């Protein structure tokens, strides 16, 4: 300190920045048919699999209990998407799509089940056509199982052998009219995704919350508008790049497909038999010495699906976590500004947007971004008239031509003290500067 | 197929497989696939006298024509051939014991195949402006 | 000297795979944990 | 071993995928230390 | 482990049967330093940790959070500042 005062970098403009943040909600629906995997057609086989008694049952138990826990978490994030949500029956999406400046067209699908499943919007879709195996995806892939294709397909190739992946209990697209009926409800009145008041007038009011002072807020609030439109555009743009979001989305499908691929990789190993085919060993072998073989086969393969169901079991806890994250970035972020500082993403969190996403959702966060810096002198209080202590409110003291003046901390702006700016104390403390001259 | 020099009559897979071979005789070619292989997704409510079932990514025309012939009323809806069910897929219903996926139920007075909605806005006919 | 290694292989490799499904469980915990500590790190000591 | 296949090709899979995981945590947290922090260049711990 | 020592290191055994601790992508060092930077930016200005305000003014506004008088607290802060570093060192010594 110098005097009383210390140097401060204030910003002296700024931009919104927007960050995109994925995060995983659900997962590929794996089934195994126990039986078709370690046995496929051959009676032989079935016969000694049936006097291993329960094994079968107990992996088709647990995958229904997994797959049902990832049903039940798909559910709890739409209700937490539908929450409170109220919307006008005049809303109509073909007309009504930008507000205050501010264009929320690409953001927003069709509403309403006259458009049918076109719900998705023009952001969900560019983000859906980048990930082959969706939902959809994978109902198209096991369809050509039987079209007659020369393409060898390694989907059919696991359904065959009784590993496939079912479709999640709701559709994406049921998912993208929930994120589209969520959006819209910050757009319109009742606003009851946006605390009951504007959309623009709530982004003002959050800027304003960091420290800025309102008198630049409403009078820049087109530069404002056209700086949030234009990191929605940069978020979207993005995408077309090497994107962590849409890594971390192709990474899910990945490891799926990876995992299938290892399981089915298990039935051409031998254990020790003399061959990895049943066809081979019963058409070498009779009962007597076919059953050691076939035996062998058996163990090894419910080996494989032993380990494959305690890896499945792990990584849907870890499913259940990222949605539990989801639903509260949902709450406390989306429909509302909890005062948490980097949860809602990294820097001055103004507000944040939610997207459908493959086996997830994607959140935009936009954040203040300071462009610019002014040094300057500040005081972190003052002590005034009658030794009365003041602490500036989100913000500074500043000496402007030779003046006590207030500036808020995140944009520099003097302006005159006063009670709306100022926490009063009954005696100040040491170390504040003294202004006798003040109020 | 070109591939098949002089000394060679067997087409492998990286996994050793056959699949495809030049017959010694005709000197033809032909590719091997393996045959269909499936699981039945059967709905069934306790109310109930029978089965709802659903072949999964499989066409009507294939079943009956591939696999089996049925008395029961069929139709294909997105997610397969559905037997003993009424395509209802118009109707909705908030609550459902029979999912099958995508958003389809199957729904028990005989079995109907309905739309799971579980979730709603809720509407006002205030003004936008 | 095949059949009694045969047994060997098979309990060593037993033995990995309850290992690897142990560890698989307590690194679940381990990150749990870090996102606790992160959760701290913002919200007690960079702000109130 | 050798005809047990991919067994052991699993058990470095998996734990290589542990290991990310907590190299990636590791990342996150060192990431969530040093969000946002600024300091003076004329900073010196030996007298201040 | 090829030391030569006599000192049979159960590490070393399983080191040579294939089992190994790797070191971490950063060292703890780092990680140090990381935690020392992040402690210093409450210190002195800008305080990017501390809300943009001395480290005691900070302390202070939020013991009268809880409902303290701002008189006691900006009359007591040597007293505050003493129970600070007590505790401080109270935690040091209780490691022990
Ligand atoms: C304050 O109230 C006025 C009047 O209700 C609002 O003005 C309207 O704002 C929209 C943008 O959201 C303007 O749309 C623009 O139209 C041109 C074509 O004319 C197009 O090229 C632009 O891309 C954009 O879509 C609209 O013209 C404008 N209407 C009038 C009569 O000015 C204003 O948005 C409200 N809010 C604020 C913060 O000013
Ligand atoms: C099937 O292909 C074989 C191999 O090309 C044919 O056998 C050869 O035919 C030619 C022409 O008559 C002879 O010069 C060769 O000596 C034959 N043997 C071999 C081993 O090359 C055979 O004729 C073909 N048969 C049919 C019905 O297409
Ligand atoms: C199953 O029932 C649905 C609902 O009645 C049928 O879908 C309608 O089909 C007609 C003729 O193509 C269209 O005009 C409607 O727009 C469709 N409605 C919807 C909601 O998509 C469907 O065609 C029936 N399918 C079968 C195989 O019976
Ligand atoms: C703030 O930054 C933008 C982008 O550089 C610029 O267009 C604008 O004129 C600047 N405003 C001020 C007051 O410096
Ligand atoms: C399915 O088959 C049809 C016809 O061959 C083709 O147009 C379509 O692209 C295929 N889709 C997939 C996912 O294989
Ligand atoms: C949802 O809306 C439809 C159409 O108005 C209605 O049939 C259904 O009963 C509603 N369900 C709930 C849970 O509101
Ligand atoms: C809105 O709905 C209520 C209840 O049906 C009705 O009294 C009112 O006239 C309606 N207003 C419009 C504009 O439809």
């Amino acid at each position: 300190s110098v005097g009383g005062l210390y140097e401060i970098k204030i910003p002296t403009n700024f931009t919104i920045v927007g960050q995109e943040e994925f995060i995983q909600t659900n997962s590929p629906k794996v089934t195994i048919d126990c039986s078709l995997f370690v046995c496929s057609n051959y009676a032989a086989c079935h016969d000694l699999l049936s006097e291993y008694g329960t094994f079968c049952d107990n992996i088709n138990s647990i995958l229904d209990e997994v797959n049902g826990l990832l049903d039940t978490t798909q559910l709890h994030v739409a209700d937490t998407l539908m929450q409170g949500v109220t919307l006008s029956s005049n809303l109509n999406t073909n007309l009504h799509f930008d507000v205050d400046n501010i264009n929320f067209k690409s953001l927003v699908g069709c509403l309403g089940p006259h458009c049918g499943s076109s719900s998705r919007s023009f952001f969900e879709d560019l983000l859906f056509d980048k990930v082959k195996l969706s939902d959809v995806g994978f109902v198209e892939a096991y369809n050509n199982c039987t079209g007659g294709s020369e393409i060898r397909d390694l989907l059919c190739v696991q359904s065959f052998n009784g590993i496939k992946v079912l479709p999640p209990i709701l559709s994406e697209s049921q998912i993208s009219g929930y994120t589209t009926a969520a959006t819209v409800a910050a757009m319109f009145p009742p606003w009851s995704a946006a605390a009951g008041i504007p959309f623009s007038l709530n982004v003002q009011y959050r800027i304003n919350g960091l420290g800025v002072t309102m008198d630049v807020l409403n009078k820049n609030q087109k530069l404002i508008a056209t700086a949030f439109n234009n990191a929605l555009l940069s978020i979207q743009n993005g995408f077309s790049a090497p994107n962590s979001a849409l890594a971390k989305i192709q990474s899910v499908v990945n490891s799926n497909a990876q995992a299938l691929n290892s399981l089915l990789q298990q039935l051409f190993n031998k254990f020790g038999a003399i061959s990895s085919s049943l066809q081979e060993i019963l058409s070498r072998l009779d009962p007597p010495e076919a059953q050691v073989q076939i035996d062998r086969l058996i163990n090894g393969r419910l080996t494989a699906l032993n380990a494959y169901v305690s890896q499945q079991l792990s990584d849907i806890s870890l499913v259940k976590f990222g949605a539990a994250l989801a639903m509260e970035k949902v709450n406390e972020c989306v429909k509302s500004q909890s005062p948490r500082i980097n949860f809602c993403g990294n820097g001055n969190h103004i507000l944040s947007l939610v997207q459908n996403a493959p086996y997830g959702l994607l959140f935009m966060h936009f954040s203040y971004k300071p462009i610019s810096f002014k040094t300057v002198l500040v005081s972190p209080g003052l002590c005034i008239s009658g030794d009365v202590g003041i602490a500036p409110k989100q913000g500074y003291f500043i000496k402007h031509n030779d003046h006590w003046m207030f500036t808020g901390s995140s944009y520099y702006y003097p302006e005159p003290i006063s009670d709306k700016n100022v926490v009063f104390m009954n005696t100040c403390s040491v170390n504040f500067t003294k202004a006798p001259l003040v109020y | 197929a070109v591939y098949y020099n002089s000394w060679q009559n067997l087409l492998y897979d990286s996994n050793g497989n056959i699949i495809g071979f030049k017959d010694f005789v005709t000197n033809k070619t032909y590719n091997i696939f393996p045959c269909y292989a499936g699981r039945v997704s059967a709905a069934f409510h306790q109310n109930a006298s029978s089965l709802a079932l659903l072949y999964r990514n499989l066409k009507c025309s294939y079943v009956l024509n591939n696999i089996s012939l049925t008395t029961q009323p069929y139709f294909d809806s997105y997610l397969g051939c559905v037997f003993n069910a009424d395509n209802l897929t118009d109707y909705s219903v908030s609550s459902c014991a029979l999912r099958m996926g995508s958003g389809f139920c199957v729904d028990y007075n005989s079995y109907r195949f309905v739309t799971f909605e579980p979730f709603n806005v809720s509407f006002v006919n205030d003004s936008i402006e």
